[PDB]
């Protein structure tokens, strides 16, 4: 059915046409950020159709568009997967891309180059959508690598800052630490069995396929922030808020989880890496978690719970659960854009105010994103009949009748307490409070650019999860029959997380005990991982390069070898050979001396 | 920022700008306002007391058991403002602050338009190397007969004259360049 | 002291010939020597290189080699032949030391 | 081949007949012409590598780069039209000859068959590009500089000159094509053990090697612009071409006498790419850029591998171009502030709004993002490094690591963060120092579309 | 901003009857221009 | 496309068969697709191959025709060796393209048959290996350097062996 | 015509370096014409009235 292929191909190219309008003179003259508003809008009605189809039929499409080098043996092309993950996040993601972008016209109002802003979002789209639907691995990697760098130029939009730009620097140095297991991986597929393309990858199923998987698991931790390297989400809040709710809240992080879905096949032969990300997703799940409950920045709160999340989905990929680990990333991208974005409205609306301590009671003052939060927040616990409850829930059960770490276990359901703790934390602090935030009130949220797109998200936060499970594929045999303790734990678990939360937030109102110190700062300095291994790795990094390696054995000692040395030898020589009384008895005399040498070289070997 | 770094700091300036760290690093605690302003009308009892002391050597070891007891009781996360140090907003509109000599090389077609506006530029320029000499003049007439200088610059002292090292205090590329 | 030129200042030739292209101080050299860099190095180089490059056919026989793949693969398949034989120079042609 | 050379030498009368006025465009203009007709050597629409005639050759290998030579000197007359515009009119018309020579000498040695042929016109090359670094080089150390670039490659000469005229003899003639097709097997005596040093080390010196690089920071530090794009883009990778056309003899030693060499360059890639992290001169730091990721090269020249010679030649081309802008725009840095100084000059984008778009494209191109050649290049080179032994991951696995890092601090302390307050003002750009870099990117858009063509003899 | 061409000292170096002088080797001054001895 | 070369099995296809009142958007849409997207497509390209019918032009595919290999040819005959060597580095690539579609079509009998991968498409499987035993056996170990004396030299070695452990097993 | 000045007297110096250079290319093949369709894959015979096969 061209519909299909035509369908999948056309999206990129309406994506692709807000860059080059940029790259001509043309878009001075119409304006940039309502086209490229509307041609988003376009791609996800777009997106839709082949949605449907797949609905109707599961088929799945691989579409080999263009032909890129014979290269003898391993020919590389330019192929785009339609399975039920690649379209499935397609529709998802345009759609919080559309939302961002008119949220991004309001956002970034008064900024002097907009255009350039909403032009790398795209872009961010291009290459996120291409990392989606990727048949041959170089592709993939072209998806990898280029989110990575625009999200670099994108996290630093405000240059000028350093620390945005400190953060950048960060987010690469992570993201390349990735890269080296994904090279890993791609070599090992391009020795052994031969092609860097999925369908063929998949025929080394019955192998050994360790060398390889575990260097996509190295590649996840580095994209998803897992216990390795999870830093930089945090750091990434340096960047708009649009871009930290459409790339660091879903498309950019959820790449990792998305990576090793499309490798499961081979995942699920190795037994020894399912339990190792089962239980580094885990241990990331509360450690970000944990570092959450005290963190006093709001943007800052919400970026943990993107990474606790998924570490959750993490944990669904360690469990060997793929098509459910997907399910959650859809339902994550629709909350977590919704939370952060709320935000945006309300550090937009005060003076950009980033701080919970100083922000209160926006429910009266703007109940339309505090209407929106919750709403927001409700999803991110797991409340019953909302988005995350159809995947959440198909999650923790499964965690809870499995075999598995018992450690795990039990961190994963008090990270799923921790959730709504920090969820607590948020509305009690953020809309729940008597106001503290500065004297003179300016609130505006009207704008149809903020409420629109806002309302929007909010009807799919409402809808999307009844409307994915029922449609979706009937997956993986989930296990319905369990005893009613575990049945329930996830519901459970989540109502006395925010109990316990609501009691400690009255706690504080109380004229009492102003310093709490109970290792509350391992919780709010982040664990004290950015605090040491920051300082260290960066230190003893450079120090050894220009004390070490750049003068010690660059410059003097491989100057003085091999450059200088054969300067001395012969400078010398020449001194000795040179340096001549002049008279001629002396020059003489050595004529002496040659002719008995002379004599006797002839006598020896007469 | 503006005013210049005294070399030595006094007692005074050290106590009292503990009353400013920690009162500040007590409304992080303290994240409600009556449970603070509670909290903290305790805390100036605390520097109130102490406060006609007048055995230096005391207070100059009452000051350095107060500046441990806050470092041990400081909050990791407080309250620092934005455009404040460390705190977001603060290099943000930085990017847009360009440096104003940069207008010099701008197209005469560029220029072209908002013309009014370079006729009052041209005219701020007369004025800076109108006074260039008086200036400088001053900045040494007044010069210290010591070795003891100030980064503290002089005031202008006469008419029409303009007072000294101005032009990037005023032609400061504006805060918010938006 | 030994006597030698002060400092050269290096001039803004974008004060005079505001147009400056980069190319020479004197404006009509440097029009003439951006209409012909641009013209000779973009317009008729990247263009009618790529043109010429682009259409470069069968370049190294791989346009060649994915019919008579496709032959030989028609050929070998339907006569029953292995599709890619395990020795290429025959063994009968092969005199290998007889002792050894 | 002499369409891509006569013409050439007779870009030399031209610079010299020509008025003081148009010699510039007069040799920029035709020489871009030279490079039009130079692309028609691509056309080969079979495996049969093209012998010209008795002397000259063009196969696979040479071809790339016979067009890349013939492609930088129109760039390198157009880099160098600023400084040496200051010069006396006979200075300039000797610097275009000067840099016209080098490509006419070029152009024949990566066409040529016999391989003291390369060797006559390989040491020439010297001669040119000493004359570009000494008599126009800016700071009081050239003369040291060109000392360290004319010995450390003489003294690696002469061993290959006694070698070449030694296979001469053992075989016969030093005709590439025959000594191909002829059966010159060494045989791993101690003797050959020094054969294969003495033929492979000249080419390793001019390649920097970690233990003989030293000579290239200093030489593209004082060079001039013209130069350092000279020495990166062309003149280095003779090194290169010279030990794929010279291993088709000495087959059997190189498969144990290269360990020492390879594990030299895959630590030296580490270390070279390091002290580029903390360099404060910028073009200090492109030149060890430049030894690190040619220490690559040196690491698929000798392990030997279809995709190694495949992934080198990708990389040798591509980095070439990429050096070169780096090359370039650190020159327009340099020509405005007037100092190497890499700390100074910060925020140049709020002053130069699109230099910082090549600055970026350029840095891209340094560190491997995906769909570009230089990506192809080293993913190849990768490959082919873990088949020799799995291990070699981590070694050029830290590489790309600090390759990252350095190529993004050179865009984020030299394009962002806040302006410098007053240095000298810096004037706006100039349309030729943008062409010369969109001149640089265009062609490495254009390659990446179709890497055929750039794909080595393997 | 000027090549730098070499300066009084950098020549100086060049004068002396023998350019690396060693001990009792600097003894030996240049020799008269002249070609001629007092 | 030869049919033949790339083949491709026949289709099945489960018919229609609704079940509820409401209407497919789908079925509307394509009505549409095939009326305002593939109408005018499909009339501009008749067109075009009408265009191309007039002067309609031809070309042919070169056959070469063989020639003596290097056992037949004699040593040190630069000449003879020249011809042959070319033979063979023209068969390096005629016999890796063959392998290109066993890697292709092998890639489109995983993506044709999911979930059956595991069987269904063991008819190329047993034939990637029947043709990957093959090219490893006469074309890999050889450096970059491959040459036909070197590949008379691979196979040579190992002739020895299947006449050294064939006279071993006596 | 050979305008003076650097008017055509020296813009045709480059061009016509090219002539000679495809003068002498198209004379090197005269030399190396042995084998000029005597080579094994290419030994056709002669088609009527033709003189060679390569030129
Ligand atoms: C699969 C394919 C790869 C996918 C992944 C690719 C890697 C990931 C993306 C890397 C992007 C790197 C980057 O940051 O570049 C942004 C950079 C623009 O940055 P900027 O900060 O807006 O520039 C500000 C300057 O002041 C300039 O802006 P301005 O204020 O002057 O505005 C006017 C406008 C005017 O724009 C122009 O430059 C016009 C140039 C026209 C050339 C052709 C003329 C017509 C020829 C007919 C024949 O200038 C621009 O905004 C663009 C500047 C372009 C600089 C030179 C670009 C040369 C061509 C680049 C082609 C890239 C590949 C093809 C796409 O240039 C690009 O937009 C590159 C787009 C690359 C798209 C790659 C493919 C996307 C997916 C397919
Ligand atoms: C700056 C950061 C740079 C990061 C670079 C990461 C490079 C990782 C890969 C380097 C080592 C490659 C080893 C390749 C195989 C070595 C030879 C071999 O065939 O080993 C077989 C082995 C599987 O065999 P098995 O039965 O498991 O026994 C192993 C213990 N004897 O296979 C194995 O032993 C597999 C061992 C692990 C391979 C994947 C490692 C991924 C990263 C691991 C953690 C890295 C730090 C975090
Ligand atoms: C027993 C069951 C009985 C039957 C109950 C059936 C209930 C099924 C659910 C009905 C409501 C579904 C819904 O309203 O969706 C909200 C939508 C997001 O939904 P979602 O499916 O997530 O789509 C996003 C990509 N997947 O979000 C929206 O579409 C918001 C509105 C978007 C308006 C788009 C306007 C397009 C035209 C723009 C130019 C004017
Ligand atoms: C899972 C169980 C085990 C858990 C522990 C396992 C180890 C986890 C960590 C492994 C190593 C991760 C990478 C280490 C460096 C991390 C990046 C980094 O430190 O950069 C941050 C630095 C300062 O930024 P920051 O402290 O965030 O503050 C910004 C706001 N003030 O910003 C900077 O620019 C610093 C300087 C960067 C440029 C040079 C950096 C060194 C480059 C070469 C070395 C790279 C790291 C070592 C090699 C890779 C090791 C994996
Ligand atoms: C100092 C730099 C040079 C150090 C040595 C460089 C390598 C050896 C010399 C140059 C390369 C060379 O051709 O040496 C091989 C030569 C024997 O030649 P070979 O082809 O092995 O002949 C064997 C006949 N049965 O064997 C030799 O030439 C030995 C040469 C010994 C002297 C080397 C130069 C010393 C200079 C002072
Ligand atoms: C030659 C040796 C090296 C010489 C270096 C210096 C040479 C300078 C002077 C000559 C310049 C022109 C000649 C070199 C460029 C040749 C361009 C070319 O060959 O295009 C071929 C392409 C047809 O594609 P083809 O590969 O034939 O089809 C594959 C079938 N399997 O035809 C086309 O598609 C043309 C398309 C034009 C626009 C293409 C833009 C595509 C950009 C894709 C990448 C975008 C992202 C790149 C990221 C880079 C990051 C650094
Ligand atoms: C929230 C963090 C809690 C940290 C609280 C902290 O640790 C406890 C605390 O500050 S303990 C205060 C005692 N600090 C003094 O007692 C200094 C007294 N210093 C003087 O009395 C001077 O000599 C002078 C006479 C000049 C005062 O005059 P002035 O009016 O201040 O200018």
């Amino acid at each position: 059915m061209n519909i299909f292929t035509t369908s999948i191909l056309l999206i990129f190219i309406l994506l692709l046409s807000p860059i080059l309008i940029s790259m001509s003179n043309l878009i001075k003259h119409i304006n940039f950020p309502l086209y490229t508003t509307t041609s988003i809008k376009f791609s996800f009605i777009i997106s839709l159709l082949p949605l449907l189809m797949f609905f109707h039929n599961n088929m799945e499409y691989m579409i080999t568009t263009w032909h890129w080098v014979t290269m003898n043996s391993m020919e590389l092309k330019m192929s785009f997967k339609t399975d039920f993950f690649s379209i499935l996040f397609t529709s998802v993601a345009l759609f919080v891309t559309w939302s961002i972008m008119q949220f991004s016209s309001w956002y970034m109002h008064s900024d002097p180059n907009i255009n350039r802003f909403i032009k790398y979002l795209t872009l961010f789209l291009i290459t996120m959508l291409i990392l989606t639907s990727a048949n041959n691995m170089f592709q993939l990697f072209i998806g990898w690598e280029g989110v990575g760098i625009m999200s670099f130029l994108l996290i630093g939009w405000w240059y000028g800052r350093t620390d945005a730009n400190t953060a950048a620097l960060q987010a690469i140095l992570y993201n390349r630490i990735g890269d080296i297991g994904f090279i890993l991986a791609m070599v090992w597929f391009s020795l052994n069995m031969n092609s860097w393309e999925l369908q063929q990858i998949m025929f080394s199923n019955n192998n050994d396929n360790l060398i390889p998987l575990m260097g996509l698991l190295i590649a996840a931790t580095g994209k998803s922030a897992q216990f390795g390297l999870h830093p930089w989400l945090p750091s990434a809040m340096e960047g708009p808020t649009p871009v930290s709710a459409l790339l660091h809240s879903s498309t950019m992080v959820v790449a990792g989880i998305f990576l090793l879905v499309r490798f499961h096949p081979l995942t699920t032969n190795n037994n020894f890496i399912l339990t190792t990300m089962l239980c580094l997703g885990a241990l990331t799940t509360l450690f970000t978690a944990i570092c959450a409950l005290t963190q006093n920045d709001i943007k800052k709160i919400i970026a943990f719970s993107t990474s606790s999340q998924l570490g959750l989905m993490m944990v669904t990929l360690g469990m060997n659960q793929p098509h459910l680990a997907f399910l959650h990333i859809c339902t994550h991208a629709f909350f977590k854009a919704m939370l952060f974005m709320c935000s945006g409205s309300i550090i937009h609306s005060l003076a950009d105010e980033q701080d919970i301590r100083k922000m209160g009671n926006i429910t009266k003052i703007m109940p339309f994103t505090s209407s929106c939060l919750v709403i927001g927040s409700l999803a991110l616990t797991g409340m019953p009949f909302l988005t995350g409850f159809y995947s959440k829930d198909l999650i923790i059960e499964a965690i809870n009748t499995c075999n598995t770490n018992a450690w795990a276990l039990l961190i994963t359901l008090i990270a799923t307490s921790m959730t709504a703790m920090y969820s607590m934390r948020i509305i009690y602090f953020v809309t729940m409070t008597k106001p503290r935030f500065p004297p003179l009130i300016s609130i505006n949220e009207n704008d149809p650019d903020l409420m629109n797109p806002i309302k929007r998200l909010a009807f799919g936060s409402i809808f999307a999860g009844f409307v994915i499970s029922y449609n979706i594929p009937p997956t993986s045999i989930p296990v319905l029959t369990m005893p009613w303790f575990l049945k329930t734990t996830a519901l459970i678990i989540s109502v006395l997380g925010f109990l316990i939360a609501l009691e400690l937030n009255n706690l504080t109102m109380k004229l009492s005990m102003n310093k709490a110190n109970p290792y509350s700062s391992f919780s709010t300095l982040l664990g004290f991982f950015p605090s040491i291994i920051h300082r260290i790795t960066p230190m003893k990094s450079l120090n050894l390069s220009l004390k070490t390696s750049l003068t010690l054995l660059d410059l003097i000692w491989l100057e003085k070898t091999i450059p200088k040395s054969t300067s001395t030898l012969h400078t010398n020589m020449t001194t000795l050979t040179t340096n001549q009384k002049g008279l001629i008895k002396l020059y003489f005399m050595s004529f002496l001396i040659n002719i008995i040498l002379i004599i006797i070289l002839y006598s020896i070997n007469l | 920022a503006f005013c210049a770094p005294p070399a030595y700091l006094t007692h005074q300036q050290k106590v009292l700008r503990l009353y400013k760290r920690a009162l500040r690093h007590l409304e992080s605690w303290c994240i409600h306002r009556d449970k603070y302003r509670y909290f903290a009308c305790l805390m100036r009892a605390r520097f109130e007391e102490h406060k006609n002391e007048k055995d230096m050597m005391r207070a100059t070891q009452l000051l350095r058991e107060a500046e441990e007891e806050f470092w041990q009781n400081q909050h990791p996360q407080p309250y620092i403002f934005p455009d404040s140090p460390g705190g977001t907003s603060f290099e943000r509109y930085e990017c847009y602050k360009v440096p104003e000599w940069c207008l010099d090389y701008w197209h005469p077609s560029e220029k072209a338009m908002y013309p009014d506006y370079f006729s009052k530029r041209e005219q701020w320029k007369k004025l800076r190397m109108e006074s260039w000499d008086r200036e400088v003049k001053q900045l040494q007439e007044e010069t210290s007969p010591d070795g003891i200088m100030t980064e503290a610059l002089p005031p202008a002292r006469r008419e029409g004259d303009l007072p000294p090292l101005w032009w990037h205090i005023v032609t400061r590329p504006r805060e918010r360049p938006t | 002291q030994w006597q030698e030129d002060p400092e050269p200042e290096d001039e803004n030739v974008y004060a005079k010939n505001p147009d400056f292209h980069g190319y020479d101080s004197d404006p009509v050299v440097d029009v003439w020597n951006m209409r012909a860099v641009f013209f000779f190095g973009f317009s008729i180089v990247l263009v009618f290189g790529t043109t010429f490059v682009a259409y470069v056919p069968d370049y190294r026989m791989q346009e060649w080699a994915r019919r008579e793949a496709e032959r030989l693969v028609k050929y070998r398949e339907v006569n029953g032949l292995p599709i890619m034989e395990s020795n290429y120079f025959d063994p009968s042609k092969i005199q290998l030391p007889e002792d050894d | 081949m002499l369409k891509i050379i006569l013409p050439s030498l007779m870009l030399l009368p031209l610079t010299w007949l020509s008025s003081p006025k148009k010699t510039w465009t007069n040799v920029t203009s035709y020489s871009f012409l030279i490079s039009l007709t130079s692309l028609t050597l691509l056309w080969q629409t079979d495996e049969n590598y093209k012998n010209f005639s008795n002397m000259f050759s063009s196969d696979p290998l040479s071809t790339p780069l016979i067009i890349l030579t013939a492609w930088l000197l129109p760039l390198m007359l157009m880099a160098s039209q600023n400084h040496l515009k200051k010069d006396n009119n006979v200075l300039q018309k000797l610097y275009i000859s000067m840099l016209i020579s080098l490509q006419i000498l070029l152009i024949m040695t990566f066409s040529a068959t016999e391989l003291i042929m390369f060797y006559i016109l390989f040491e020439a090359t010297l001669i040119p590009t000493l004359i570009i670094i000494t008599r126009w080089g800016n700071q009081t150390e050239r003369l040291n500089a060109g000392i360290y670039f004319l010995f450390y490659t003489l003294i690696g000469s002469i061993p290959l000159l006694i070698a070449l005229i030694l296979i001469q003899n053992h075989v016969g003639t030093l005709n590439l094509m025959i000594l191909s097709f002829t059966t010159h097997t060494l045989d791993a005596s101690w003797s050959n053990n020094l054969l294969w040093l003495a033929c492979m080390m000249a080419f390793l010196i001019k390649m920097p090697l970690y233990g003989v690089h030293l000579w290239l920071p200093k030489a593209h530090v004082e060079a001039p612009i013209a130069g350092s794009m000279i020495l990166a883009a062309i003149l280095l990778k003779l090194g290169s071409y010279g030990m794929i056309r010279i291993s088709i003899i000495l087959d059997p030693l190189t498969k144990y006498m290269a360990y020492p060499f390879i594990l030299l360059s895959l630590w030296g890639m580490i270390m070279t790419s390091s002290i580029c992290l903390r360099q404060t001169d910028l073009k200090s730091l492109i030149a060890y850029s430049s030894v690190s990721h040619m220490a690559l090269v040196i690491a698929s020249i000798m392990i030997q591998t279809p995709w190694s010679f495949m992934g080198a030649t990708m990389l040798m081309i591509a980095h070439g171009l990429t050096s070169s802008l780096l090359f370039c725009l650190a020159n327009s840095n340099y020509e405005r502030i007037h100092s190497r100084t890499m700390i100074m000059a910060r925020g140049l984008q709020m002053v130069f709004p699109l230099m910082a778009t090549w600055w970026l494209m350029a840095s891209l191109a340094n560190l491997a993002l995906p769909p570009s050649i230089n990506l192809m290049g080293e993913l190849f080179i990768t490959m082919s490094l873990f088949s020799w032994s799995n291990f070699t991951i981590i070694l050029m696995g830290i590489n790309i690591i600090i390759t990252g890092m350095y190529s993004m601090y050179m865009i984020i302390t030299t394009q962002r963060g806040k302006l410098t307050n007053h240095m000298i003002n810096l004037q706006p750009s100039h349309t030729r120092e943008l062409t010369l870099m969109a001149l640089h990117m265009i062609p490495l858009i254009l390659l990446t579309t179709s890497p055929k063509l750039i794909t080595g003899l393997t | 901003a000027r090549q730098w061409q070499p300066d009084i000292e950098w020549a100086e170096q060049f004068s002396g009857a023998v350019m690396y002088p060693s001990k009792e080797t600097a003894h030996w001054k240049p020799p008269p221009w002249n070609d001629v001895d007092i | 496309w030869d049919k033949d070369v790339y083949p491709e099995p026949p289709s099945r296809t489960p018919a229609p068969s609704p079940q509820t009142s409401l209407p497919n958007p789908i079925t509307y849409l394509t009505k549409a697709y095939d009326l305002v997207v593939d109408w005018p497509v499909t009339l501009v390209r008749e067109f075009i191959e009408r265009q191309h019918a007039k002067n309609r032009t031809y070309y042919y595919h070169r056959q070469y025709r063989r020639v003596p290999d290097i056992t037949e040819c004699k040593e040190g005959d630069v000449l003879c060796i020249y011809e042959a060597e070319m033979q063979w580095r023209r068969d390096f690539k005629v016999d890796q393209e063959i392998m290109n579609i066993i890697q292709e079509r092998l890639k489109a009998c995983q993506q044709r048959e999911g979930e059956n991968y595991q069987q269904n498409c063991a008819k190329e499987l047993e034939q990637f290996t029947k043709v990957t035993k093959a090219y490893q056996d006469r074309y890999l170990d050889l450096g970059a350097y491959y040459s036909a004396r070197k590949c008379l030299a691979k196979q040579k070695q190992r002739m020895l062996e299947e006449r050294k452990a064939a006279r071993q097993e006596a | 015509l050979f305008q003076l000045l650097r008017e055509h007297w020296v813009h045709i110096l480059v061009p016509a370096g090219f002539v000679f250079g495809c003068y002498l290319d198209r004379k090197d093949d005269e030399k190396l014409t042995a084998f000029r369709n005597k080579s094994m894959l290419f030994q056709r015979e002669l088609r009527p009235n033709e003189e060679v096969t390569w030129k």
